[PDB]
């Protein structure tokens, strides 16, 4: 006799049934038949009769027409005044005043931090023009309007008569009652008259009647349209108009207009208003590109449809796209963008939707099926290419194959084939028997299939219901429910019974129910299956996304939001570029029902393929036959079906019909992947036939091609034109071959409809303008307090909705500042709300709306800003904006609140960072040990933590208590187990001693106990409690919510906790309150944040002071570049870093499932795998897991026999890539960072004297790039000053002293094997294992330097070789090359080190790489392997950074090298040099490796020391071993022994082969070759710094004998230039002088090359020059050259480079980049009489700035020195970049007093055109000219070098040229 | 100048062969605006 509410916010769908036959039943007769028997419909009726004694009924308007007078109404009393509004936001207002000081603590962060704060005031935003005043009236009626039926819902969804009492107590003069009756009326100047009777609503003005859901409806648009126009307002910088405001206005009375003169039919209007923001973004961003040819036909399409609109349907859809087309900004149409929802949802009408889908489904095609065959096959290819690759073994058999087929022989030799085989049989993959690949589990966690999805009927009780009931809805069953009642799911069984057939005809059932808030009068259908078919569906899903989709890269449905961006920068690159080298087309596919028009006849094949794969058979191709064999039905209407026994046999199908007994076709929501498998395969075959550099984006429905294409640096007009017309041909091209795939599938597309563009792209409504991510804000403001569905309407809800939204708003733009300032006027708003009435706590607050002057302030603060871990429940820390996925908040918020104590001079602040300090500590019992297990890095607190835990509980009290009552013996059985076990495993984990909590989580979950916990949490349905459990858990849970409510209320208004004095070094504060809380010393959890060891003030390189002197200080470097643009055109060359982002918090970019956990097996082998990290091998905890394992499974289990390695020198909260490691989520937008590069080598400091600090990077990195960002944008002059961050706590920073955990308690586990099967029993596959052989040790710490560095090379090229053999991605990771071992080690011998190791890989390729034919070519086959590697090798970016050290490059360029020519060195020219030494190495020196006996054992280390890698290296060092000690031909016997180390690495590498099949013969053909020649250590390659590698080796060799060197020059010639004022002007001249030729000899004579081979035309100048000149200022040239040429003339001399860097993204991720190499291959005492080497890049380079200028006047200052000569060589065909150049160079030789000379490059071509200014411009210091010519130069060219020379104060205002 | 192959072909006794020119008109032809590879005939010099 009592029910929960569970409806606040619209999420149901929208309907009229029940309206109409109420409505019917108030006119006469008894209800018909279709009502929802209830008691509130009953008083209901019966008041509603005794009101309905009136006349007004018989002229009634009904649900689709009701509306109509209610929004006309609307607008009337929306431009009319009140007295009510005014009172409304009277007192809005006077609560915000109340509030302002708050915003004090944000802008004492802002002043910390370096930013000025908006002095406009966010907070004081309805004190400006908020009243008496048309957009003030829209505004308070609008808020007015949403308060009203924000007490209306409240009422209908209340429970007693004590609730009703206590709203009208609150609202007394706007409500009135009528006793006696259920009468209650609700009056408004506006509204007339309301009669919320119960559970439906009248209004006699507006002479209709309604339900709850059109009231929800409307209390949704009015919030939305307040929050949206009130974080509108007071913004901080003029990122948009008020003519936004004034036309939003506009727009919204014109949709009312809309609805209001053309009904609910009027819904296609805003259906047509999102493509036109589009259409008109696009046609924005073309004119910064104007140059392109835009395809398609949107444009004409959408105006098409407007003028049909407007012919129809009136004026008023002119009026509404006249007023869609005010708009100018780009920011303001995307904010028009994200608001269609503003103005309702459409009752739909579901017999025309389900007549159209019938239609739609049964309309026959005549489809192809070669293309799919083909289709299939090239899907073959793929996964047969992946699973040779990865696993070097096929995936057929010979037995049932044909023998004139090129594969026979490409089978009996395990290889891949060549291209032209592949063509040969490039569509018959079919015909190949291709076996099982991926193995299927014999179990499945409940968490990946269980959820509430309403899980359907089967057709027993269905024709049973329908032979009882009488008619109504039907309500479906529930899916943890009907699993708790049948047995577990065993997969294998399961789909070898569909295999047999399977899936008998009785349960074949789906329902339809309509989809909710989509904007479609006909109305969207999502599906509920049964209990079998749904099973089948899910399980294949998720068995596809696993194993399958990796493969692809367009699949986007299981990734998170950080990596779609990644995918989409990669995916936009070429988009808004300033130049014509990266043209991208944007294809935006959307197919007329993707899903129904998805039929059999295509999707054979493919799934037939997949379904060999998987072992089965016609499995997935079932599908379609179900939907052929299946029923249909809708639920909302149950009296239409009238079955015949045999089939349907619906009722009243003439109006339409609404039930089937099969279908060709697919609905939405189901096989989506498959789908999009072979429709995304379709498109990549088009574009790879017609253009191979395409990628793909697809979640299935809104697909999106982008091709790419590059066009050459300097191109010519005509050139130009004609590359672009070749570029609009070949992608149009490409979208008709799309059209015609996709006819020939029967997937038709809309032509007039499919988006293109070049500078714009869409991804599932995220806009992406010109590489930038432009953010919609109204949709996430909208969603201010629409809490989810089956949740509480409770502050911390609420709050945390609010925080969230604005945090995706923040991850979705940039700008932190205005999601800050939206996040606290939104919750603001939310706890007013919340305060004004909270329905759980059934009555208003009270004791914080009296509160005054301080102790709401305080209230207010602790509920906003206080954590949930610090005694509040409800608020969040400003610090979580900063970074997101971060490890520990704790220390975060004593941060935030240590800045915000000492940043201050107030006193409640400080009562509240006390609080913070010390959040009254409560008992240290079990019971809340517990909380460490689900959500560690938290506290035991008084007064409990988040619900979830006591959920947990709650269900776990009545679970217990009734174990009897769930049918499965399994599920009882283990819930049995559960009880007593859990208890004694919680004393045992606390009686480890150190408490390291995530292992203790880990090992809690992992074990058997992880079942029942883990559905336990998957109960989070009230009414699937209340059909589960009985009445005593519901009522136990509200209570425990009033309770907790109350506690939090009290926490919020608790007293101020009085001051102790500031703390110093909050994380140590965090571990030490962690240590109070649970006793003992904790560890891991205690991470520092980036916000107390980095400081608050950075400074720029100029002008910080700290320069070299006082140590080796550390630093976090920032190089900002020019490019840096604040506007939204340019997206920067760069792409950014954002970290990683583990999927398991419900962040996946949509909302249908979750990821939560994989298996408690997999988990204990993880645990297994991190054994030796932090626990000895012989103690109890290893005993317990391997008993954990061993319960979990068979005492006849294949252990692993658990390594034998030690990573003593790593961290301790690194331990797993599952949930919270890889720290950084990037909350700003990439957009701007694509500008930033981020250092971290000057921390290399930190590892002067080792300590393994080892600390995170990546947190330090981000807040950098986020603050610095901010900075930037505030103040647009330092777009090139490279900052550098210092640190300030030095007590943060941790050494890891590693420790280990140990116990004397042994806990003895029960058997699980023989008690629970079906859940554990075949989780996971075989492991094959291996035996060992004691891997003899090291010896290691007794050798030199030049007596290990080969080794350590070899042992890097061997790891790296066998990373890129087989397939892992750990082939391209920067922990196998590190930076702190180059600069302590031999050179020479550390790159032949790397050479042998790359020959032995070379060796396992060459096993690998082994065909029939290739085996009497083996030399040649080694040298193209050795190539292979290289090749790779060249690919691998970091191996560049060797190039800092001086040794290694006089090492690496002893050797002749191709010098490069860019002063930022790439990856590829320093891979290239390293390479080209490699290969010299290599074909010239192969005989000093492999020989000198005391060089040949092999040591190897132990960074991947695991079985896989380790016999995998003893294989690659044997079959190094067999191709030497041969140099003819091989013979049999060699070929057998390969043969046989082929088959055992394809034993060992995973597969579906035997495990080894012996031992003996293992160590037979291993002995004697690998075993006595490896010497193992037990140590990894970083720590060997410390104890030999560290130890220098001096060089002690000088020269090679040879002689001086005598240097050399060429001719030259000399010419005259003059000036003067009047510069007449010759035409014959400009005529035969101003005609640019081009014609190379000489620049081919040029001989040498350093940067472009110039100083060769600048010898003879400086030749002639007779000063010697102590300081040169060279800028604009690229690398050296002629600074070097400058460096061996004069010895005395020294330089100010003023090289660009203009930097790359082919660069490393973070790490600094290094000096232009020319120099460094000049020597020591060059280099040294260079100013600065390694401290350029941190100086600017932007020659059309003064910063630059300022730098070399600050050279000169701080040098005891004045310039004496300058020269610029900076190449340009622009004008204004030269102008600007020439100006500033003007401007620094006028402040030069000295002497001068001055050198300026030119081309005489642009010396005429008289817009140059370079003559005239300059010659305002210098009297004395002469022109230079050279000997050398290109052949015909107008190249002058003229020379500039004064003698000091000379100004000579202006002189042009005669 | 711009770049313009000229193809043509030529038949003898049985079979044909191709033909091309850069200074001739017989109108079936290839033609490009812009070098964009200078760089490379100087790099061959420099080899040669
Ligand atoms: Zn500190
Ligand atoms: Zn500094």
């Amino acid at each position: 006799n009592i029910l929960r509410n569970s409806d606040y916010n619209l999420n149901s769908p929208l309907i009229e049934d029940p309206a109409r036959l109420m409505l019917e039943w108030l006119k006469t007769g008894n209800r018909p038949y279709r009502m929802t028997l209830t008691d509130n419909c009953s008083r209901s009726f019966r008041v509603l009769k005794d009101y309905f004694k009136k006349v007004d009924l018989g002229s009634l308007k009904v649900g689709g027409m009701a509306a109509q007078s209610m929004i006309s109404l609307w607008l009337y009393g929306a431009h009319s005044e009140s007295n009510r509004s005014r009172r409304c936001i009277t007192d809005l207002a006077h609560f915000y005043s109340k509030s302002s000081p708050i915003e004090k603590l944000l802008n004492l962060t802002l002043g910390n931090r370096g930013l000025r704060i908006p002095p406009e005031g966010v907070l004081s935003c309805l004190e400006r023009v908020d009243y008496d005043n048309a957009f003030g009236r829209y505004l308070a009626n609008t808020y007015s309007s949403y308060l009203f039926f924000h007490v209306i819902t409240l009422y209908m969804n209340a429970l007693d008569w004590d609730e009703e009492k206590t709203i009208l107590a609150l609202w007394k003069d706007l409500t009135s009652v009528d006793i006696g009756k259920d009468l209650v009326k609700f009056k408004d100047q506006i509204w007339g008259l309301l009669i919320v009777t119960k559970d439906f609503v009248y209004s006699q003005s507006s002479n209709c009647l309604f339900d709850r859901n059109y009231t929800l409806m409307l209390k949704d648009l009015f919030l939305s349209r307040f929050n949206s126009l009130m974080v509108l307002l007071s913004p901080p910088e003029p990122r948009y108009s008020d003519d936004l405001i004034s036309q939003l206005c506009q727009l919204y009375i014109a949709g009312d207009q809309v609805l209001s003169m053309c009904g609910n039919s009027g819904y296609e209007v805003i259906k047509i208003l999102e493509p036109y923001v589009v259409n008109s973004l696009v046609q924005r961003a073309e004119k910064f590109r104007p140059l392109i040819h835009s395809l398609g036909d949107f444009p004409v399409f959408i105006k098409d449809k407007v003028s049909q609109l407007e012919e129809t349907f009136g004026p008023c859809a002119r009026r509404f796209f006249r007023a869609l087309d005010q708009f100018d900004n780009i920011h303001d149409l995307v904010f028009v963008f994200g608001c269609y929802r503003h103005w309702g949802h459409p009752y739909i009408d579901y017999r025309k939707g389900l007549s159209k889908l019938y239609d739609q489904v049964h309309l026959k095609k005549m489809i192809d099926k070669s293309y799919q065959e083909c289709l299939a096959s090239d899907l073959a290819r793929r996964i047969l290419r992946w699973g040779f690759d990865k696993y070097s073994k096929w995936y057929l058999d010979s037995r049932f194959l044909a023998r004139d087929h090129p594969l026979t022989p490409y089978i009996k030799t395990q290889t891949w084939p060549p291209k032209h085989i592949v063509d040969l049989v490039g569509d018959t993959w079919h015909k190949l028997p291709i076996t099982q690949i991926f193995e299927i589990p014999e179990s499945m966690d409940p968490s990946e299939i269980l959820d509430d999805k309403s899980h359907s009927f089967t057709r027993t009780r269905l024709a049973s219901w329908l032979s009882e009931n009488r008619g109504g809805p039907v309500p479906s069953e529930k899916v943890i429910i009907t699993a708790l009642s049948k047995p577990p799911v065993n997969p294998r069984e399961f789909l070898r019974s569909i295999d047999l057939g399977g899936l008998p005809d009785e349960d074949l059932i789906i329902g339809l129910k309509p989809k909710e808030r989509e904007l479609k009068i006909e109305g969207r259908f999502f599906a509920l299956m049964s209990w079998n078919l749904r099973l089948y569906f899910v399980i294949t899903e998720k068995l596809l996304a696993n194993y399958i989709l990796p493969l692809f890269d367009a699949l986007t449905m299981t990734d998170n939001l950080n990596k779609v961006f990644k995918k989409l920068i990669d995916r936009v690159t070429g988009q808004g570029l300033l130049d014509y080298s990266r043209v991208t087309y944007a294809f935006h596919l959307d197919y007329e029902k993707w899903n129904n028009h998805q039929r059999l006849e295509s999707t054979e094949d493919v799934f037939s393929v997949l379904d060999q794969v998987f072992g089965l058979k016609r499995v997935f191709s079932r599908t379609h036959e179900f939907f052929q064999k299946a029923w249909i039905y809708y639920s909302d209407r149950s009296d239409l079906i009238g079955l015949r026994e045999d089939q349907i046999y619906c009722l009243d199908a003439s109006n339409g019909p609404t039930c089937w007994n099969g279908q060709d076709g697919g609905l939405e929501g189901l096989r989506q992947k498959g789908w999009s498998l072979v429709s995304l395969l379709m498109i990549d075959r088009e574009s790879q036939i017609r253009n191979t550099r395409t990628k793909i984006l697809a979640q299935g429905d809104n697909q999106v091609l982008c091709p790419t294409y590059m066009l050459s640096p300097g191109l010519s007009q005509e050139g130009l034109l004609y590359e672009l017309e070749r570029i609009s041909r070949n992608a149009l091209s490409i979208y008709r071959a799309v059209e015609e795939g996709a006819s020939k599938l029967g997937l038709i597309i809309k032509k007039e409809e499919t988006m293109c563009s070049y500078d714009f792209l869409i991804y599932g409504k995220t806009p992406l303008f010109r590489g930038n991510i432009l953010v919609p804000e109204s949709k996430r403001w909208a969603r201010v307090s629409c809490v989810s569905n089956d949740q509480i309407v409770n502050l911390a809800n609420i709050m945390s909705t609010v925080s969230t939204n604005a945090l995706t708003v923040a991850q979705h733009s940039q700008s932190l500042i205005k999601p800050m300032r939206d996040f606290l006027l939104m919750s603001v708003q939310a706890v007013f709300h919340y305060l004004l009435f909270s329905p759980i706590l059934k009555g208003r607050v009270y004791k914080i709306l009296s509160a005054e002057g301080e102790s709401f302030l305080l209230a207010m603060s602790r509920i906003i800003y206080l954590d949930p871990s610090l005694g509040g429940i409800s608020g969040m820390s400003l610090g979580r904006f900063h970074i997101r996925q971060f490890s520990d908040p704790v220390s975060e918020g004593l941060s935030f609140w240590r800045e915000i104590w000492l940043s201050s001079q107030e006193s409640w602040i400080h009562a509240l960072c006390q609080e913070a300090g010390n959040p009254d500590l409560g008992e240290r019992t079990l019971e809340s040990f517990t909380r460490l297990l689900e959500d560690p890095t938290t506290l035991n607190i008084r007064g409990g933590a988040s619900p979830t835990i006591l959920l947990k509980d709650a269900i776990r009290k009545a679970l217990y208590d009734e174990v009897d009552k769930v049918e499965n013996s399994e599920f009882r059985e283990a819930i049995l187990l559960s009880k007593t076990h859990r208890d004694n495993f919680i004393l045992f984990l606390i009686s480890v001693e150190p408490l390291f909590p995530r292992f203790l989580s880990e090992l809690f979950s992992s074990s058997f106990l992880g079942i029942p916990e883990s559905i336990i949490g998957l109960i989070q349905n009230s009414r699937t409690i209340r059909r589960q459990f009985r009445k005593s858990l519901s009522k136990t849970l509200e209570e425990s919510f009033y309770n907790s409510e109350i506690h939090g209320i009290s926490r919020m208004t608790q007293t101020p906790q009085r001051v102790g004095g500031v703390w110093p070094c909050s994380s140590e504060r965090a571990d030490l309150l962690r240590e109070i809380s649970w006793g003992r010393k904790v560890v891991g959890t205690t991470v520092p944040h980036p916000s107390e060891m980095l400081g608050l003030l950075p400074k720029s390189s100029i002008s910080c002071t700290c320069g070299a002197t006082g140590g080796g200080n550390p630093r976090v470097s920032v190089s900002v570049l020019p490019s840096f643009d604040q506007s939204f055109f340019s997206r920067g060359p760069l792409k950014g870093y954002l970290g990683s982002s583990t999927s398991m918090s419900t962040q996946l970019f949509h909302a249908w499932e979750k990821v939560t956990n994989v298996h408690v097996v997999k988990r204990a082998l993880s645990l297994k795998e991190s054994i030796n990290w932090f626990i000895t091998r012989d103690s109890n905890l290893a005993q317990a897991l391997i008993r954990n394992i061993m319960s979990l499974t068979g005492p006849d289990f294949p252990l692993e026999e658990a390594p034998v390695f030690k990573r003593t020198g790593s961290a301790l909260h690194r331990f797993k890539s599952a949930r919270y490691s890889e720290g950084g989520y990037s909350s700003v937008c990439p957009n701007l960072l694509s500008h930033i590069s981020v250092s971290t080598d000057t921390m290399s400091d930190l590892t002067q004297d080792g300590k393994n600090y080892d600390f995170m990077f990546q947190p330090l990195m981000l807040y950098a790039q986020t603050w610095t960002s901010e900075l930037v944008q505030r103040d647009t002059r330092l777009r090139d000053s490279t900052f550098h961050w210092h640190l300030r706590c030095n007590r943060c920073v941790r050494p890891i002293d590693d420790v280990t955990l140990e116990t004397s308690q042994i806990f003895e586990f029960p058997d699980v094997s023989k008690r629970i099967s079906r859940m554990v029993s075949g989780a996971v596959p075989h492991f094959q294992r291996l035996p060992d052989i004691r891997l003899r040790p090291g010896d290691f710490e007794s050798l030199s330097g030049r007596e290990k560095s080969h080794h350590i090379g070899s042992a890097q090229g061997l790891l790296y070789s066998i990373l890129v053999a087989i397939h892992d991605s750990g082939y391209n990771d920067g922990t196998i090359f590190p930076v702190n071992i180059y600069g302590k080690v031999s050179p020479r011998d550390y790159l032949r080190g790397l050479a042998r190791g790359v020959l032995i890989g070379s060796s396992i390729c060459f096993l690998t790489r082994m065909t029939n034919i290739n085996i009497n070519r083996p030399l040649e086959l080694v040298s193209g392997v050795i190539s292979y590697i290289l090749l790779r090798l060249d690919n691998h970016p970091s191996l560049y950074i060797m190039l800092r050290e001086p040794s290694l490059r006089g090492e690496i360029f002893s050797i002749p090298q191709k010098i490069p020519a860019a002063y930022p060195t790439t990856m590829k020219e320093g891979n290239r040099s390293i390479l080209c030494y490699l290969q010299h190495v290599l074909r010239y020196e192969r005989e000093i490796i492999t020989a000198s006996p005391e060089n040949d054992w092999l040591w190897i280390f132990s960074d991947f020391r695991s079985a896989k890698m380790t016999y995998l290296s003893l294989i690659t060092y044997q079959s190094h071993l067999l191709l030497q000690r041969v140099e003819r031909n091989l013979s049999k016997s060699m070929r057998d022994n390969l043969r046989q180390l082929s088959s055992l690495m394809r034993q060992v590498l995973g597969g579906h082969g035997e495990d080894t099949l012996e031992s003996d013969d293992n160590i037979q053909r291993l002995l004697k070759d690998s075993l006595r020649r490896t010497r193992w250590v037990d140590q990894e390659v970083r720590h060997a710094a410390r104890t030999m590698t560290g130890d220098y080796s001096p060089n002690k060799k000088v020269s090679r004998k040879v002689g001086c060197s005598e240097w050399v020059c060429s001719a030259q010639q000399v010419a005259v230039s003059t000036s003067a004022n009047p510069a007449p002007v010759s035409e014959l001249d400009i005529r035969a002088l101003s005609k640019r030729f081009q014609n190379p000899l000489i620049s081919g004579l040029r001989v040498v090359q350093w940067a472009t081979g110039a100083h060769y035309k600048l010898k003879p100048i400086l030749d002639d020059l007779n000063v010697f000149p102590s300081l040169c200022l060279v800028v604009g040239d690229g690398s050296g050259g002629i600074s070097r040429a400058v460096l061996n003339m004069f010895p005395d001399a020294k330089l100010v480079f003023n090289s660009l860097l203009e930097v790359n993204d082919l660069m490393a991720s973070g790490t600094h980049p290094l000096p232009p190499s020319a120099i460094m291959r000049g020597g020591n005492d060059i280099v040294s009489r260079v100013i600065d080497l390694d401290s350029i890049w941190e100086k600017p380079s932007d020659l059309r700035n003064l910063a630059t200028w300022k730098y070399f006047q600050s050279v000169q200052k701080q040098v005891n020195m004045s310039y004496d000569l300058i020269i610029c060589d900076a190449e340009v065909t622009d004008i204004a970049s030269i102008n600007r150049i020439t100006l500033l160079m003007s401007d620094f030789a006028l402040s030069i007093d000295g002497p001068l000379y001055l050198v300026f490059k030119t081309y005489g071509t642009m010396l005429v055109n008289p817009n140059y200014k370079a003559i005239q411009h300059l010659s305002r210091a210098f009297p004395s000219v002469t022109g230079f010519i050279t000997q050398v130069t290109s052949s015909f060219s107008s190249e002058l070098y003229l020379r500039f020379s004064k003698r000091g104060k000379f100004f000579r205002d202006a002189e042009y040229l005669t | 100048r711009p770049i313009t192959y000229y193809f043509r072909k030529q038949v003898i006794r049985g079979n044909v062969y191709l033909s091309w020119s850069w200074s001739n008109d017989t109108s079936v032809f290839k033609r490009v605006a812009c070098n964009s590879s200078l760089s490379l005939s100087s790099h061959w010099i420099r080899l040669i």
